[PDB]
């Protein structure tokens, strides 16, 4: 298992802003941002997938960012969730 | 509404059926997949599978299986999206979204049937229905309050869609193990204090479970009490303990 999702991010967060929070980034094959694709409007969230190169780096990453509070413009809190992706196939 | 959006919407939600699958496939292939907005829109339309009639959901899985020969990334993003929606649906858990959430579960099951996901994805999802946000003593919780029986409908929806293929070998054992956990989950719900003589557990949910389980396993023992369902789980977990070597 190398593919990790970080989900329930603010709906107007961007990939670049996410990167600024995450750095220093561990070695990764893949890193892409997704949003505005749910069937459950108006419950809007953003998320990302990262495919890690080593296993020990994954434990470190969720120790650091699981529960990490992101903010949107208006100051509403968004605790992130970090888990293994339920589908492990990489794009 | 922009022309390509109306085109994608028309192909997926109106034209697509069992008899036009080859024609829709041809057309989807020639879309401008290099335009990121267009690729994003198709992915989004497929995740929003509730717009498709229930009996033609399987045609979208089939169309996706033809399409990933030329556009594999699209299929990955749709599967990732459907699974995110199934998880978010449990976090939101408002009854106005019941039809949409069921459509998503059926779609995941059809995605297994047309080889877009392997069985591990299905079992991960079935366990999530019986464990996500569920207190391990069977007491009610924020995401699983007392009269909420929708987890049972979700499980039965997936089992009715693709469960028949888990009848041999390793998937057979995996389904048998899951059903032991499912029967306990059901007895936790049945044991809640809200259910009384004046306010009985719904018989329609009972019949849904027995019909599903007896179709998959004609000789299965349906537990007649919470105690019996806990013992089944205890016997199973003794087997696991032996395999894991935590004591012996």
């Amino acid at each position: 298992l190398s593919k990790v999702v970080i989900r329930r991010l603010p709906p107007t967060l961007t990939k670049e802003q996410l990167q600024e929070h995450l750095q220093p980034m561990p070695e990764h094959d893949y890193f892409e941002f997704f949003s505005n694709d749910t069937s459950l409007y108006p419950h809007m969230y953003a998320r990302a997938y990262i495919n890690f190169k080593n296993q020990e780096d994954i434990i470190l990453f969720r120790d650091r960012f699981d529960g990490y509070v992101f903010l949107d413009n208006k100051g509403q809190e968004y605790p992130a969730i970090v888990e293994f992706a339920p589908f492990q196939k990489a794009a | 509404r922009p022309p390509l959006q109306e085109y994608v919407r028309k192909l997926l939600y109106k034209d697509l059926s069992k008899v036009t699958t080859e024609k829709v496939l041809r057309q989807m292939r020639k879309l401008p997949w290099q335009d990121q907005e267009v690729k994003d829109y198709v992915i989004c339309c497929m995740i929003n599978i509730w717009n498709v009639k229930y009996n033609s959901i399987h045609c979208v899985a089939n169309l996706l299986a033809g399409l990933v020969l030329y556009q594999e990334d699209v299929g990955i993003h749709v599967v990732d999206g459907v699974l995110e929606d199934i998880r978010l649906g449990m976090e939101v858990n408002q009854p106005k979204f019941n039809q949409r959430r069921i459509s998503s579960a059926k779609f995941l099951g059809e995605l297994y049937n047309y080889r877009m996901v392997e069985s591990a994805v299905i079992f991960r999802t079935l366990y999530s229905f019986t464990s996500f946000g569920v207190n391990p003593d069977g007491s009610p919780s924020s995401l699983d309050p007392p009269e909420h029986l929708f987890r049972i409908r979700l499980v039965c929806t997936i089992l009715d869609t693709c469960g028949q293929y888990f009848d041999r070998g390793s998937s057979k054992r995996k389904l048998d193990c899951f059903l032991v956990y499912f029967q306990r989950y059901v007895w936790w719900k049945k044991s809640l204090e809200v259910w009384t003589k004046d306010h009985p557990f719904p018989i329609d949910i009972d019949y849904m479970i027995s019909d599903t389980l007896e179709l998959l396993r004609p000789k299965i023992k349906l537990c007649n009490s919470l105690e019996e369902s806990i013992r089944q789980v205890q016997d199973l977990e003794r087997e696991f303990l032996i395999k894991l070597g935590l004591v012996n």
